[PDB]
RNA sequence: ACUCUGGUUUCUCUUCAGAUCGCAUAAAUCUUUCGCACUAAAGAUUUCCGUGGAGAGGAACAACUCUGAGUCCAAUUUUUUGAGGCCUUGCUUUGGCAAGGCUA
């Protein structure tokens, strides 16, 4: 009965997520699972000690993020 | 799951072969237990039952506990207990001394 | 689970899982325990009250509900 | 578009080296080669190795299976 | 709060907090063709919404239609407005502020005023009808005021108990009428964005005698709330339009499985609802608790003894439940009025978008500066009050605030048609009850009592003290043209200031009323028709004014046009005898007058653009492209003033010195005409040379305004003076077999058929024909009265078309009380709106020239 | 099971028979399937007629209700110009029955008529060996000819789930005859009534109600006419 | 029998300005767009506090309803039906 | 899925009923209007034919269908855990709290 996350508004959108242990992650949108996990093309990581490390496509498990905030406008 | 069948007793197959079939075992064998439990503490006693969620009626528990001072470690004796079985790390079959 | 429809209206104290109170009136709950309380006030250690209104408690967070006061008219 | 474990049969399609995070544990993040998932996201690695960020030991873990409990992030290289 | 209001679902608490958030409500016109389901709709809403107010058994509650007359003539006369609270397909409820607008095609006007409060329209549709007149001209409506369109095609269930057409021919039948909506809108607008499928929401389906509402994603979740791991807006997704559904492979394709399996409209909608209907009508005693346990529903055993359409109503209102699909489809594809706030000030306000106050319109706060904006002028029942009905755009209004209402004529340099006014009450009016509010925020609609007094139409209520740069909105600009001309008079003549204070209470009640007093004292009402003009007659002797009147015989306002150039360069001197005008009268291109009618062309362009119209459209030079300078009796009127006045013979300055009366003059002239005094039409009046004194004290105001309107007359008679008469476009909708009946009785009427189409799904035949509004009076007495009552006409204003005679023809003797021929008709219908109008018995061509 | 009791107070019916009841007494109705048939024709309209002093062509005839106004002993003002006034047909009884505030100085005591009522388009089914659901020749064909989701995608319809009624037929073979109960006249519309005296039914009401038949000589339309002068003062 | 009531009031708050709290302290107060039946909120045009004191204004935000530790709705909504 | 109401029919009485009390329609009387009143209209009253509801009383057989009430879920998203341990200050109600940094 696991209803889609209503994602479809930030498809290949420049996102700013949140991961759980005080992390943070920048990159575009590519899909999702009823469980959140999110798929990012042109990932930056962008952690706290403040140089930015850019990986590509990575996958981030839904437990672990707090937020989204769309960069871009949607 | 690929068996929504009425009569389940699948679950004390794992409780005679599987993983938690080390807690049915002193549910007959009678033998002292201990269990690692999650604020740091030690719970000794004698598992009467439980199930899947490895929820236990433990019963004359030693509980072992540690305290800073740099750490000495406390004791109560409790007579018998529900303990929830998300708050376990590990659970442990006393071993043979002899 | 007629032992919350019991406490429906009664002003209860929502003690959570970070240590804060929820002085609220209990208006709603589901099988999740998710709190609506309405008209409800933050108490935290230090003492301040916080008003915050119509408070929508996920269940995750809750630790223990008790009464503090009567239903209001 | 990309769904999650469809990238994840990418992956191990295209036995890349992924390094997956951690839940809660910022410090240690994992290496390996991805042979297999499921449907809960456990993961096993063939040569898996820890990476701290204070330490930055690299210590070799062989084929490990991952729970999916604790993973955060699958990166490559 | 403080008012006694009946027991409803929601509470007006959560109504008046859902007023404040103005995302959360939608401004909804339900439009459509008389009797195709508003009014019944709006019922099963309120139904849904107020658990006390229940329809009858055996006869339908409107709870709309208020009036005496509607209830008495089963025809929605006025709008009706009703704010609700409706819960969503996801249980969200939303602020619905609904307009029931009369379906009847004399009538249009009050559609417009509630088409200009409103964001969006609800278009219904009879399923077994289909499109018909006031649907088209309604869709034509409301997306020319921009307004978003939403279709619900009520009465699905004629379909099935009237027609009885097998589930596939019926979703034909219901495919046909939502293709024919999106032809009609692909017509009046250029935009292909808002395509009507109920696969977008844009089209719901209903049956408002048993409450039957769905979308497609409304009946989806009556699969989701039966079996639960559906997800329905997906299944809302498949559901409609050549979709199949494999129920071996579990999947919805697009080539069909066994060449003979169904759509899954068909499938899992029309065969459902087939079923759900012929077990109660056909099998109740036998069969219908089976099927009904086989629903989910229990009817009690005094609820299975009801009637057959008793309990099709009440099953269907346990099966569908609330109407959700309409809220679904509302608040999806109708405009937020947030959202709606900026096309709704790009098009209703004069100021525009990029005014100041433009823009603080388009954010549509309730903190801001007030802009109230009312259409409809609502009677109380002792005929006395009158409470002003529209929406807040900006700002609050506030009862007991003293606030300035602005009318139609106030510009910003005319600011003496505003008045400060305390608005005395503020009610948010549903149809039978008004919840009295202390304020009103903006997007809201609500009745204001005490701004009454300085306004006929169309009121701009803005704060005094600020906004002194506060412009109008626009009036309302009109679907038709109210065209039947009823002369009115008091029996006992003592009793003429009551009548007086009546015409003036229609003038309020009627938008598209014109009450004038012609020269010889009559009193003259304009309409759109009989029925129109039988309920203005009905409130101005009943309600009103509670006195006897006389009416006269109805007859049509007449034009003027020209037909050839005039034939001598016609010219008036100015009482000081300088500031001769030279003008010719020409007849407009064909085409023209409907361009400058329907703003294809504006004087609110530039020079640049008008001149490149009229140069690639009608073979005009640039020379006279650019020197057009006014359009006609208004702003948009069927006629053309330009000046071909050469800078070699005149000093263009000196000519724009008086440009203004000679376009005052000329817009006058066109108002009234030298024919009959009634308005010039499809006339190009160009102006060939213009004397112009040298200092401005000689030239300008008494002198050149009504020289200007001697010169026009003068050029309009020496061109050859035709009338105009009205055509009604006739909509007959008739059975087969009466088509040959309709035929008879347009024949004795002067009515040409147009076409006699049947139509598609149901036995009926549309015969739509073109008499004359002048022979249209008791035209659908007659077609119904020959036709037994079968046949059924509607006929609403189409176009001006010229007179069969010639009516400055003194050679025709008219014997005063015999029907004419056709060819002397305008020689009769000059000279007798002559002697209505009391002007003199013959209008010579010499009149108002300076030679005689 | 059919009636109250022994007292014959109230009646309920099962569908079956009201349709064979309704089939035996097909020759007492008219098989109207609305009241779009007495436009101008109604009490209503009588009403009006009989307060306006005017008689409906098929319809009653009354003393005046008013002392009428004698066009002879009006006195040609401005308003009743007769060269003001443009004929084109005769303004009939009827349009001053249809619009009595438009086409009467005096509307005293006049009653609006209903307007239409949408055309009942119920097709009687002639043949029943015909489906119930049928596509009659006597409906106009609709001649044939969307944002459809792709068939790639994974909408899957679950186990359970099938269409509402799908065991249940579209059709039986008391379909038909419930859905021409519908359209059926009083007292067949109704499953469930309350038992009328004999006197109190007219079986021939609803006769003189219609129009009079074409062809019918002169004593039998003023018999029509004087029946339905009795109706409309009883009503 | 499905879905509960805190949800529907929830799905009654969209629209509103709504200020919710997540798991690691931060609160965000703004329009709540939409909201789901796990707690799912999209809202925008956000005024964030963060744990030090700072104030940052996000205007499209997502957060997954798992680390929402409460929602605070308006008391408009302490008239909502599915309240009675 | 276990228990207690309420029934239905018929006969009669009493009262209310401007509700099509009647999906039918009479008669009398009075007043008014014109004719010049079965062949005529209005208004009002009354009587009849004979209703619905409620209340009450009798007597016939049904007694728990109905209307109600009392009476299968450990794998991300809630309820089968990222939990527990270290460091500085403000006050210590010398138990320790609050904030931040951590480590896992
Ligand atoms: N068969 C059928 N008839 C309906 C349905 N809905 C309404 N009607 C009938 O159709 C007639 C339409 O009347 P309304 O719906 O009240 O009028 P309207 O559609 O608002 O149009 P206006 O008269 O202009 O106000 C009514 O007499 C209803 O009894 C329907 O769904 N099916
Ligand atoms: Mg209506």
């Amino acid at each position: 009965k696991a209803h889609p996350p209503e994602l479809k508004k930030f498809m290949d959108k420049k996102l700013s997520l949140k991961l759980n242990g005080g992390r943070h992650v920048q990159g575009i949108l590519r899909g999702f699972d009823p469980f959140m996990n999110l798929v990012i093309d042109e990932c930056v990581e962008m952690a706290t000690s403040g140089q930015q490390n850019n990986i590509g496509m990575v996958v981030i498990r839904g437990n672990s993020i707090i937020m989204l905030e769309a960069l871009e406008r949607v | 799951e690929m068996t929504p069948e009425e009569l389940q007793k699948r679950e004390e197959e794992e409780f005679n072969t599987g993983p938690l079939s080390v807690l049915t075992q002193s549910v007959k064998n009678n033998t002292q237990v201990l269990i690692n439990c999650r604020n740091n503490k030690k719970l000794l006693g004698r598992v009467k039952a439980f199930d899947r969620h490895c929820n236990m009626v433990l019963e004359n528990v030693k509980e072992m506990w540690t305290e800073v001072s740099k750490p000495v470690n406390k004791d109560r004796y409790i007579s018998k207990m529900f303990l929830r079985g998300d708050s376990v790390i590990v659970v442990l079959r006393n071993p043979l001394i002899a | 689970s007629s032992k919350m429809l019991q406490h429906i209206d009664y002003r209860m104290r929502c003690i959570l899982q970070d240590g804060r109170i929820f002085i609220g009136t209990f208006k709603a709950f589901d099988k999740h325990m998710n709190l609506i309380l309405c008209d409800c006030d933050e108490f935290r250690k230090r003492e301040e009250k916080r008003v915050l209104g119509l408070v929508l408690l996920r269940g995750e967070n809750l630790v223990s509900m008790t009464v503090e006061g009567p239903p209001p008219k | 578009m990309v769904q999650p474990i469809n990238l994840i049969f990418r992956y191990l399609q295209n036995r890349s080296r992924i390094q997956v995070w951690l839940y809660e544990q910022v410090n240690m993040r994992i290496e390996g080669c991805i042979i297999g998932f499921d449907e809960y996201m456990n993961l096993v690695l063939d040569d898996a190795e820890e990476i701290h960020s204070k330490t930055k030991s690299r210590k070799q873990l062989g084929r490990i299976m991952l729970k999916g409990d604790n993973i955060t992030l699958l990166q490559s290289v | 709060m403080e008012q006694t209001l009946p027991v409803t679902v929601y509470e007006m608490d959560f109504l008046a907090d859902l007023m404040d958030n103005s995302e959360l409500i939608r401004n909804v016109t339900l439009c459509g063709h008389l009797h195709h389901g508003k009014t019944c709709f709006v019922d099963c809403l309120i139904e849904q919404t107020h658990p006390e107010i229940r329809k009858r058994y055996d006869q339908d509650l409107c709870y709309t239609d208020i009036l005496f007359t509607e209830q008495e003539r089963g025809v929605g006369i006025k709008s009706t407005p009703v704010t609700v609270v409706l819960p969503d397909t996801k249980g969200k409820s939303y602020l619905f502020n609904i307009m029931d607008t009369p379906g009847h095609v004399n009538f249009s006007d009050e559609v417009t005023a509630g088409l200009r409060i409103s964001d969006g329209v609800v278009l219904f549709i009879d399923a077994a009808e289909g499109v018909m007149l006031n649907t088209e001209r309604l869709i034509k409506h409301a997306v020319q005021e921009r307004l978003a369109v939403t279709v619900c095609i009520n009465k699905i269930d004629r379909l099935i108990l009237e027609l009885k057409l097998p589930p596939t021919d019926a979703y034909y039948k219901l495919r046909h009428i939502v293709d024919e909506v999106n032809g009609l809108i692909s017509m009046y607008s250029t935009d292909e964005n808002l395509i009507l499928s109920p696969l977008l929401g844009n089209v719901c389906f209903s049956s408002s005698q048993y409450s039957i509402c769905f979308t497609l994603g409304s009946f989806a979740k009556i699969y989701a709330d039966t079996f639960g791991d559906i997800n329905y807006q997906e299944f809302a997704k498949r559901l409609w339009g050549d979709i199949y559904f494999n129920p071996k492979t579990r999947k919805f394709t697009k080539k069909a499985p066994t060449s003979s399996s169904q759509r899954s409209f068909v499938e899992f909608i029309l065969e459902p609802l087939y079923k759900i209907l012929a077990q109660v009508v056909g099998d109740v005693d036998t069969s219908l608790p089976r099927t009904l346990d086989e629903l989910g529903i229990h009817l009690t055993k005094e609820e299975l003894k009801l009637n057959i359409r008793p309990l099709l109503r009440l099953v269907c209102k346990k099966f569908f439940g609330e109407f959700t699909g309409f809220v679904d489809m509302c608040v999806q594809h109708i405009p937020s009025p947030k959202v709606g706030a900026k096309p709704k000030i790009e098009h209703t306000y004069t100021g525009g978008v990029d005014s100041d106050l433009g823009e603080a319109m388009s954010d549509c706060d309730p903190d801001g500066p007030l802009m109230c904006h009312t259409t409809k002028m609502y009677s109380t029942d002792d005929g006395v009050q009158f409470h002003a009905f529209g929406r807040v755009l900006s700002g609050t209004i506030h009862a007991g605030q003293p606030v300035k209402v602005l009318g139609e004529n106030y510009t910003l340099e005319d600011e003496e048609d505003s008045q400060i006014c305390t608005v005395g009450r503020l009610w948010i009016s549903v149809a039978r009850y008004h919840i009295e509010v202390n304020r009103v925020p903006a997007g809201n609609w609500v009745l204001i009592e005490g701004v009454d007094q300085p306004i006929v139409k169309t009121a701009t209520i803005t704060e005094p003290r600020g906004n002194e740069e506060a412009q109008i909105f626009r009036p309302l600009k009109f679907n038709t043209t109210s065209v039947i001309k009823i002369a009115v008079e008091p029996v006992n003549p003592s009793e003429l200031p009551k009548m007086l204070d009546g015409l003036r209470k229609v003038n309020k009640s009627y938008p598209s009323l014109t009450t004038k007093v012609e020269e010889s004292g009559e009193h003259v009402i304009l309409g759109t028709g009989e029925l129109y003009l039988d309920c203005v007659m009905h409130d101005l002797r009943k309600m009103y004014s509670e006195i006897d009147i006389k009416v006269a015989d109805p007859v049509v306002t007449f034009c003027e046009t020209v037909v050839e150039t005039s034939s001598l360069k016609c010219f008036a001197e100015t009482p000081n005898k300088k500031n001769k005008i030279t003008m010719i009268a020409e007849p407009l291109e064909k085409g023209l007058a409907e361009d400058i009618e329907n703003e294809v062309v504006q004087i609110t362009w530039n020079r640049k653009k008008l001149g490149e119209f009229f140069q690639t459209k009608y073979d005009w030079d640039l020379l006279a492209a650019r020197s057009i300078w006014a359009f006609g009796p208004d702003a948009t009127g069927p006629n053309i003033l330009v000046d071909d006045t050469l800078p070699s013979e005149v000093d263009k300055a000196l000519l724009g010195s008086v440009k203004d009366s000679i376009v005052q003059g000329f817009q006058w002239g066109t108002r009234e005409g030298p024919l009959c005094d009634e308005l010039i039409r499809n006339v190009k009046f160009k102006i060939l040379d213009a004397v112009v004194a040298q200092e401005p004290l000689h030239r300008g105001g008494g002198q050149i305004i009504p020289t200007a309107r001697r010169v026009v007359y003068s050029a309009f008679l020496m061109a050859t003076p035709r009338l105009m008469e009205p055509y009604y476009f006739v909509e007959v909708q008739a059975p087969a077999d009466c088509v040959s009946a309709v035929y008879t009785v347009l024949a004795r009427r002067r009515g040409h058929v147009t076409q006699d189409a049947p139509i598609p799904g149901s036995p009926l035949y549309t015969i739509k024909a073109f008499i004359p509004a002048i022979d249209s009076f008791g035209f659908e007495t007659d077609l119904r009265t020959h036709t037994q009552g079968q046949a059924f006409s509607l006929s609403v204003f189409h176009h001006w078309q010229i007179v069969p005679g010639d009516p400055l023809d003194k050679s025709i003797v008219i014997r005063p009380l015999e029907p004419q021929p056709a060819p002397h008709l305008a020689r009769e219908f000059m000279i007798k709106t002559r002697r209505r109008k009391g002007l003199s018995e013959d209008v010579s061509i010499s009149k108002f020239f300076d030679d005689p | 099971k059919y009636v109250n009791g022994s007292t014959y107070q109230r009646w309920q019916f099962t569908l079956p028979m009201m349709s064979t009841l309704y089939r035996l007494a097909n020759q007492l109705l008219t098989d109207l399937v609305d009241d779009n048939y007495f436009y101008l024709f109604d009490l209503k309209a009588f009403f009006t007629s009989k307060a306006l002093n005017m008689a409906i062509p098929g319809g009653p005839k009354f003393e005046p209700l008013v002392r009428d106004i004698n066009l002879q002993d009006e006195d040609w003002n401005e308003f009743n110009d007769i060269n003001k006034i443009i004929i084109r047909q005769p303004i009939r009884t009827e349009y001053k029955i249809a619009f009595p505030y438009l086409y009467n100085n005096l509307p005293h005591h006049v009653h609006l008529t209903w307007y239409h009522t949408p055309n009942v388009v119920f097709i009687k089914t002639e043949d029943p060996d015909l489906p119930a659901f049928y596509f009659d020749p006597l409906i106009n064909p609709i001649s044939h000819r969307e944002p459809l989701p792709d068939d790639d995608e994974e909408f899957e319809l679950p186990e359970f789930v099938e269409p509402f009624l799908k065991d249940t037929p579209l059709y039986t073979d008391n379909t038909a005859n419930g859905i021409a109960l519908l359209w059926a006249p009083r007292p067949f519309n109704l499953r469930s009534g309350r038992t009328r005296r004999a006197l109190d039914i007219p079986l021939v009401k609803n006769w003189y109600r219609e129009h009079c038949p074409a062809g019918q000589p002169v004593k039998v339309r003023v018999s029509y006419q004087k029946l339905l002068k009795y109706y409309v003062l009883n009503a | 029998m499905s879905i509960g009531v805190p949800i529907k009031v929830l799905h009654e708050a969209e629209g509103h300005i709504v200020t919710c709290e997540t798991n690691t302290g931060e609160v965000y107060r703004g329009k709540l767009i939409e909201a789901e039946d796990n707690m799912n909120c999209q809202m925008s045009n956000i005024t964030v506090t963060y744990r030090d004191g700072r104030v940052a204004q996000l205007e499209q935000v997502y957060i997954r309803g798992s680390k929402i530790r409460f929602l605070i709705l308006p008391d408009m909504l302490k008239n909502a039906p599915m309240l009675k």
